[PDB]
């Protein structure tokens, strides 16, 4: 941790599926290749940036690990290596005034396969572009949110690991996510293991004050990263 | 107290549903040469896709049963052949292909007069479990435009193919139809997802009707009325 | 726990998202009826938004106790008390707030508890539904520069004593 | 308590006269038949309703046990029975913003004999109507406040059991009242054993905000009820 900022942390922490991230056992590691375990250098607190929440906004999503694939040592140690394995520590911080009000749904959904409009009837056998499906650092903004842009209702999204951000109670959510995939090792650039989801359910509002845009900061850091083949 | 046995995955899945209808007429374009290759999918039992998409990763054995008959339901003295083509193995291109004799793909020889053919198929994926969702791309490179059809496609869920014959050499004397029934066995599921709420548009692709988005459930006139 | 769509407005397909939230505003008044829904998940339709309700759609008969967690999404400065009242199967919704009191009810404040949770004692399916009613105990109090309108999210789920009993199959197409 | 909404219990509680409500011992109770002690069913938290406090309001008062005589099981177990005994637990709740201001005097006055105007000179040997003397659940609004509508100065009311509600410190008053009467058992409909008094001393005020009316919720529940004659 290059900058631990105390947020008066409490039992807000939410283990993904009750499984703390762990290194692949070498009996589990179906390889005689030396698995590169990259200590602290990449385990640092990577803070993506800030997105501006306004009452018209619909939501945002990231794709792990595509978010960080071009973001620092972790990024370079992912593009270069052939096999990748890791967990994460998601700290979505939304700090707003005591006079603001709202609710975000920070949630993590494994294998967030995106479905986008193919035509209002489905006139096209279309398919979402490299941009939309692997947005990376900027993150991508949802267009249809009731359906999670995947023929999937958000009303039950909370069946996934999730942390509420009600502006009257908390300003910080803390989700840690273990590596989840059929294979112990998959590609880093190609198989986005899971997706971070944060959607304003109860929309923001205010008497017209001096600030109309609430920040949503996502800080995150790998837990037990792991790489194998080199370049 | 009661029992949570029927709310188990096996109770929820272990019922044989109709997954394949194969028409074998004597004249028509439907099946001219007289053979059909049926790529296996756990759909067909249409209501299965929503169920099976409750989870992300799944694992199971499969038991296939073969009910054969004429369109009248008449049983006729025909000797059929159900041949199973495992993944990767070459599928038959025509009735006279050597594939029908290539005994690396198991094949069942049943008479239509005999009761339905039955046989069990083990878990076939190279992966540790089936995926109904592969949020990404399967290849390891490139940038070309038509890579989008590859998006969301997992080949590892290739369970194989069933091929039905007459048998040869001369064409049948009877109009035939075979029904394939699939029942799951030893079901293990994993990452649970919110259940599908919009009508399906494609296969192996979770698209939704963009202009016609209906809400998940029925609606009412006002919040304070019954 | 999953989100309970109590609010129903489909025509506004662009903003179907309104279905997840209560409107509660200062233009209301004491004893005014905020919202009301039934306490049977298998039937359509406010429970159809729940993961529970649609799983039940795959089953025929069932019985157990339910719990509905309400979460207040207003500002820190907003206050006001709201009355949540349960009225068991047989017998209609109480005429007014007072008659909701005599039956099992819960006095909910936004001041101290942002999230209150109501337990539905028992509902079986031996074949009316039961009835959850939420009332305005007080005015909606808000200072200057604070929103005159806030929203409530309802989260519902069943408890471990819940059982589904007979298998059925639903209504969603292929292709 | 059917819905204890924690307000985090505090020393606002005020024993009547250092006398906790108690069942009348039958050595004290002049009766030989078994006195009906009606369990928890009637000990439930009865919440009258909410009155809207506005800066022109002068005060309100209730009459025990006239408040509940027609409100639920307790009312029914009083109108039917001939003799009655009980204490009460008064929980006056006033929830307002941190920008509002005012001060209430929650007070309990035994035998609140009301005096009404006899004429601007004193033209009448009049006597107050059934409504005013027994307003019941809805409650009655004072007309003359400095005098407690009984030739009685409010400036000394605090000699009665009382709890202040200053909006800068507290939002809740909690008075418990033991049965106080010459007789051990009296009628429920005819002798209003005491009266609840809540009068704004330091008046409400505000620069024009978004709320001009502060709510006052009154919850109450009997303590040691006791009934005798049947029908």
């Amino acid at each position: 941790g290059n900058s631990t900022i105390t947020t008066q942390e409490a039992a807000n922490i939410i283990v993904g599926y009750g499984e703390w991230p762990s290194y692949c056992s070498d009996s589990d590691a179906t390889a005689v290749d030396k698995p590169t375990r990259p200590d602290v250098s990449v385990n640092r607190f990577y803070t993506l940036d800030t997105k501006l929440w306004e009452k018209s906004s619909k939501g945002w999503y990231w794709k792990f690990p595509d978010v960080l694939t071009e973001t620092g040592v972790f990024g370079q140690n992912a593009q270069f290596h052939y096999l990748y394995r890791s967990g994460f520590c998601i700290h979505v911080q939304c700090n707003a005034s005591k006079f603001h009000q709202g609710a975000l749904l920070v949630a993590v959904l494994p294998e967030y396969v995106i479905g986008t409009v193919a035509g209002g009837t489905g006139t096209e056998d279309s398919h979402p572009p490299y941009k939309q499906t692997q947005p990376g650092a900027d993150g991508f903004e949802l267009q249809h949110p009731y359906v999670l842009d995947a023929g999937i209702p958000i009303s039950q999204l909370t069946v996934c690991p999730h942390q509420w951000i009600n502006l009257r109670t908390n300003n910080c959510a803390t989700i840690i996510v273990p590596y989840i995939n059929a294979l112990p090792f998959d590609s880093a650039l190609n198989h986005c293991n899971f997706g971070l989801l944060v959607v304003p359910i109860s929309p923001l509002d205010y008497d017209q004050g001096a600030t109309p845009v609430i920040p949503i900061t996502i800080t995150l850091a790998p837990m037990c990263s792991e790489f194998a083949g080199l370049r | 107290s009661h029992s949570t046995a029927e709310t188990t995955l096996d109770s929820f899945f272990s019922r044989a549903g109709l997954v394949g209808e194969i028409d074998l007429p004597l004249e028509g374009t439907t099946n001219p040469n007289g053979y059909a290759n049926w790529d296996i999918d756990i759909t067909g039992y249409a209501q299965m896709r929503r169920k099976v998409e409750l989870f992300t990763y799944m694992r199971f054995d499969a038991e296939f049963t073969f009910v054969a008959c004429t369109p009248t339901g008449e049983v006729v003295p025909q000797l059929l052949q159900y041949m199973f083509v495992p993944p990767g193995a070459p599928k038959p291109d025509s009735r006279e292909s050597l594939a029908w004799q290539t005994a690396t793909n198991p094949s069942v020889f049943v008479k239509l007069s005999d009761p339905p053919a039955q046989v069990s198929v083990p878990f076939m994926s190279p992966a540790s479990a089936y995926q109904w969702f592969y949020d990404g791309y399967p290849t390891f490179g490139e940038h070309k435009q038509e890579k989008d059809l590859e998006y969301g496609a997992c080949p590892n869920n290739m369970m194989g193919t069933f091929s039905v014959r007459t048998v040869g050499t001369s064409k049948s004397k009877y109009p035939l139809v075979v029904r394939i029934y699939m029942r799951m066995k030893h079901v293990r599921a994993w990452i649970p997802r919110p259940m599908r709420n919009q009508n399906y548009l494609f296969k192996a692709n979770p698209n939704y009707a963009g202009n016609s988005i209906k809400p998940t459930g029925a609606s009412r006139t006002a919040i304070t009325t019954l | 726990e999953t989100i309970l769509e109590v609010n129903n407005v489909p025509t506004n397909a662009t903003s179907l998202m309104e279905r997840l939230r209560f409107p509660v505003s200062a233009q209301a008044g004491k004893g005014e009826l905020c919202a009301v829904f039934r306490a049977d998940p298998g039937r359509s339709g406010p429970w159809q938004s729940t993961l529970l309700g649609q799983l039940c759609g795959y089953y025929t008969q069932w019985s157990g106790s339910l719990e509905v967690t309400f979460m207040f999404t207003g500002s820190f400065m907003a206050t006001g008390k709201m009355l949540i009242a349960y009225t068991p199967p047989g017998g209609p919704l109480p005429k007014d707030r007072a008659t909701a009191m005599l039956g099992t009810h819960v006095i909910w404040d936004f001041g101290l508890q942002s999230s209150v949770t109501l337990v539905i004692p028992w509902i079986s399916n031996t074949h009316t539904t039961g009835l959850v009613s939420i009332w305005y105990q007080t005015n909606y109090v808000v200072p200057i520069g604070a929103p005159n309108t806030a929203y409530i999210i309802a989260l519902a789920a069943a408890q471990k004593n819940f059982t589904m009993q007979l298998c059925k199959d639903a209504s969603d197409i292929l292709q």
